[PDB]
């Protein structure tokens, strides 16, 4: 399970624009211009650090999941929470050679638990030595304006603190913080054994 | 660290020449900058023929390199309304570089 | 409902009055002194 | 279970001509643009309607789920609930076939839920998983909130707006405080 992204976020659909409105920056200079690179560079390294808490997606580019064996019979949780329109299956061999099959998986769309639930009683036979590539498109929405604004806001909470100090620097959270905010978009789980 | 909350207009007078070695001013603005204004102790002066009314206003923003239109120079002023703060200095409050002390008058005439 | 034959037919329709038993009193007087002296059972009567 | 709503709301249903009359008047100056203001809004409605489980602008959601959970209960998530619209029950493809009786919708602030009529409710296709249309929250505008649960978002928002990242400074109806009477109360962590 290797879960590599296929594109990345194009750097166009950041509102780096309304981003530089939230750090009250400047507004009528001829200039206004001098952060582009780096208030982008601040808003990808919030949105990746709220991905790695909440396992969320938030942009909806396509990833594609690879693995060599199903975890249980049927069902094989992926590990992004928002998921739609799984793009391809494809059951790959010892070398090359992939063959895509429509397998009877279907893909229950849940932000609980986003799961493939074989409809056949079982998933589809994974070959000796062969690879299985699910290519989907996981996340909330294309542009900006399709996220959920409280986790939007986070994301401008913790990026305007990237931007506002530089090295670690030990700074009372307020009521909804940056942590009170992704708290309820975290995964609660709490299996620890074998099934 | 500061709480950038009050909106202050930057203003740079361009300096047409006259004949006799002197220049004009006439205040066009430049852009918009968000800053905190931190009253001292205020008390009247005694102007030219004026009663005048000065308090210290100690203007922070954030900073820029020196060739840059954001970093207010001490000819320049700031103007909330009609309420002219002048710039003594900017003289780099943190460690790091992040924010500027501007030094105001805002002396209205009583 | 008469169930067709390849109809799937759907459910149908399933199929409290309280009686807050009251009181009924009575309290009659009567004196001491004639609860003796008379003949007749007043304390039955 | 999904829960995806149908339409965001518009901009023109929040009050950011209110929210300023909040931030600054009365004591103070009579700053920033409608759209600094209306971003910190929604931005505070989201965080009090995730906490809270609620809705407060009506407007429309999509709740579509695979399995019920009794045979006479389900309930909807999204607590203040008026007037579902339709119970469609999708096949595999869907050509998207919906029903119209055996459920009775019950409005409650407690448990929103959808409750059909005698001892069954509408069963669920192999792979048509059934989906549920309805127009959760208090009112159409901004007048028709609980006045509480309405200034707990102007305290809010108004922190969004006046301290920008994750800094310093508890009042006794605070936030915390207005918002902690419409909260879910659950202790049910079981099998039912």
């Amino acid at each position: 399970m290797m879960l590599n992204e296929v594109t990345a976020v194009p750097g166009t659909a950041l509102p780096v624009a309304e981003f530089r409105d939230h750090l009250r920056l400047g507004t009528g200079f001829a200039d206004l211009g001098a952060e582009d690179a780096a208030l982008l560079s601040y808003l990808r390294a919030a949105i990746a650090a709220i991905e790695g808490r909440t396992a969320k997606a938030l942009i909806s580019r396509g990833f594609r999941l690879a693995l060599t064996a199903w975890r249980w019979g049927d069902m094989q949780t992926l590990p992004i929470a928002p998921v739609a329109t799984v793009t391809a299956l494809r059951l790959v061999d010892a070398a090359g050679v992939e063959t895509p099959v429509a397998a009877g998986w279907r893909l229950v769309p849940d932000m609980a638990r986003p799961r493939i639930e074989a409809l056949g009683a079982m998933l589809p036979m994974i070959p000796t030595g062969g690879r299985v590539e699910i290519d989907f498109t996981a996340g909330f929405g294309a542009s900006w304006s399709a996220l959920p604004v409280d986790l939007a806001q986070a994301v401008f909470l913790l990026a305007a603190q990237y931007y506002e100090l530089r090295h670690d620097g030990a700074a009372g959270a307020m009521p909804f913080g940056v942590m009170a905010l992704i708290e309820r978009w975290r995964t609660v789980r709490v299996l620890g054994g074998r099934p | 660290r500061p709480r950038l909350n009050r909106l202050l207009v930057l203003e740079e007078a361009v300096r047409v020449a006259d004949g006799a070695g002197g220049h004009r001013l006439d205040w066009q603005a430049k852009g918009e900058v968000w800053a905190e204004v931190t009253a001292g102790s205020g008390s009247e002066r005694a102007g030219e023929f004026v009663t005048l009314a000065s308090v210290p206003f100690t203007i922070v923003v954030r900073a820029a390199p020196v060739g840059a239109a954001r970093r207010p120079r001490p000819e320049q002023r700031f103007r909330e309304g009609a309420r002219i703060f002048r710039i003594l200095a900017v003289a780099e409050r943190d460690r790091e570089g992040h924010y500027l002390s501007c030094f105001a008058r805002e002396e209205v005439v009583a | 409902g008469w169930a067709s034959e390849t109809a799937a037919l759907s459910e149908t329709a399933t199929p409290r009055i309280t009686i807050p038993l009251h009181e009924l009193a009575a309290m009659p007087k009567a004196s001491q002194r004639l609860l003796d002296d008379s003949a007749f059972d007043i304390e039955t009567w």
